[PDB]
């Protein structure tokens, strides 16, 4: 049956993927109100759609340290999948356009913030409570690895809570269509499956790796692998070996294990029946997977909220004046965003 | 404990992305 569904997913997918949305508004069509988040060659606002009145997240991406930084092509990755995906668990792709300077993705604004914030602010999720996001992100994953996309950046920086603290993943930066195997050395230390880290070449299973360190630090309130340094973050990684916290389930330190199996041939979501492995576990016994996806389960919290634009759920970052220079930039290298 | 180890690591906070 979900055969079925994805089947017809793919069809309205790769339409959308050989045909990409292109130039479909302009800067000044917004009003520009509050940094929402930062990266290295860009940032996250909250902007107002002046047309509409709607409020949307709109990615500011400077062109030239996206060229600096070498992420031409996986932002353009970005953009293209974005543009073309549909799912009620993945941020929306509203419109997209570039100027002089940078560019512009404008998305869905998910007014709970980052899972990050509520765990750190928290400590731990429950187990119910770890277990209904990953349910969350267990059918976003088979909906992505069905296209043959790979997302490559799972973490609770990149998830966020929506006003029925349903789960909204963002963050598709390092998201990649490829078919067999890649090589990348990409994604986010504690993150990362051991194939990344031994320059294996790798495949979707990465995601299902991330998944499990996911799960663990929702549950445990800090990741598996973790040091002062990268470098002893990787050597925990390969090292083959996890401790789990005592107040883990024995179901859910079984899952755990054939997650964080650093054995591609032996790994739950990699096997013969693929992601039904890791369906048909008795942690996720109790998961009614259809509820989940149509929003019929109630949530384990609801984030508070004044008015509509409240970003009393975000950080607050240093503010920077937008700035488009009168001279085109990087024209080439982005053409087709 | 792990959780106070965590906590007085310098990896409590955003963890950026590796590129290269
Ligand atoms: O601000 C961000 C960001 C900025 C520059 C580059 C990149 I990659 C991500 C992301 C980082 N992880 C969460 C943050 C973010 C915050 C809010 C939203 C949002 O409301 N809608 C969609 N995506 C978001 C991303």
């Amino acid at each position: 049956s979900v055969k079925e569904f994805l089947a017809k997913a793919k069809e309205d997918f790769l339409k959308k993927w050989e045909s990409p949305a292109q130039n479909t508004a302009h800067l000044d069509q917004f009003e520009r109100i509050k940094t929402l988040g930062t990266g290295s060659f860009g940032r996250v606002m909250l902007v107002k759609h002046k047309e509409t009145g709607n409020h949307y997240a709109m990615k500011i991406l400077d062109k030239q340290k996206v060229v600096k930084l070498k992420q031409i092509e996986h932002t353009l990755n970005e953009k293209r999948i974005l543009q073309a995906v549909n799912f009620p668990f993945l941020v929306k792709l509203e419109f997209s356009f570039k100027d002089n300077s940078n560019l512009y993705m404008v998305m869905e604004y998910v007014p709970g913030g980052e899972m990050f914030s509520h765990l750190r602010r928290i400590g731990r999720f429950s187990e119910p409570h770890a277990r209904f996001y990953a349910a969350q992100i267990v059918l976003t994953f088979e909906y992505l690895h069905s296209l043959d996309l790979i997302y490559r950046d799972l973490k609770p920086e990149n998830l966020l809570i929506d006003q029925q603290g349903y789960i909204q993943v963002t963050d598709f930066g390092f998201a990649k269509r490829v078919k067999g195997r890649t090589w990348t050395l990409c994604g986010t230390p504690e993150y990362l499956a051991p194939e990344i880290i031994l320059s294996k070449g790798y495949n979707k299973a990465v995601d299902w790796w991330a998944l499990g360190v996911l799960i663990y630090e929702m549950a445990a309130g800090y990741p598996p692998f973790f040091a002062d340094q990268p470098i002893q973050i990787y050597e925990k990684i390969v090292s083959g070996k996890v401790r789990f916290p005592s107040h883990f389930s024995s179901d859910l330190k079984d899952l755990l294990r054939n997650l964080l199996q650093v054995d591609l041939t032996k790994r739950f979501g990699n096997l013969k029946n693929g992601v039904n492995d890791i369906k048909n576990h008795k942690w996720f016994a109790t998961t009614d997977w259809i509820a989940i996806y149509q929003r019929k389960v109630e949530a384990p919290f609801i984030p508070k909220f004044k008015g509509p634009g409240d970003t009393s759920n975000f950080d607050d970052y240093e503010e920077e004046e937008i700035r488009v220079s009168i001279n085109e930039k990087c024209g080439k290298e982005f053409s087709e965003f | 404990t792990t959780y106070a180890d965590f906590i007085a690591s310098g990896r409590t906070g955003r963890r950026n992305a590796i590129h290269d």
